């Protein structure tokens, strides 16, 4: 699973 | 139940991440009793900041970006949906 950010 | 919550980009943009899965479709799996492919979840709030403002809770499940169906979605197709708009954001949340 991957994470991003905003 | 699933809401809409409407975001404006302050200087700290968004204030909020999302994590999730890399591929597409895959098992489904119960969010508060009913059925869905995988969603993307909202991983962290900034607090004070504009998801946070608008009511957006760590845990919320995303079912809709700017008003496209994500359900099953990538993360990239999420990431890239969530940037599409300059400075305003759409989202219909599942809160757990």
């Amino acid at each position: 699973s991957l994470e991003s950010c905003f | 139940s699933p809401r809409v919550v409407r975001i404006v980009k302050s200087e700290s943009g968004y204030g909020f991440n999302v994590r999730g899965q890399v591929s597409e479709g895959g098992q489904l799996r119960s969010i508060n009793g009913e059925l869905y492919a995988p969603l993307q979840h909202v991983s962290a709030v900034l607090p004070g900041g504009a998801a946070d403002r608008a009511g957006v809770r760590k845990g919320d499940r995303i079912l809709e970006v700017n008003g496209v169906n994500v359900e099953g979605a990538t993360h990239k197709q999420v990431v890239d949906l969530i940037r599409a708009g300059e400075k305003e954001l759409i989202l219909t949340v599942l809160s757990v």
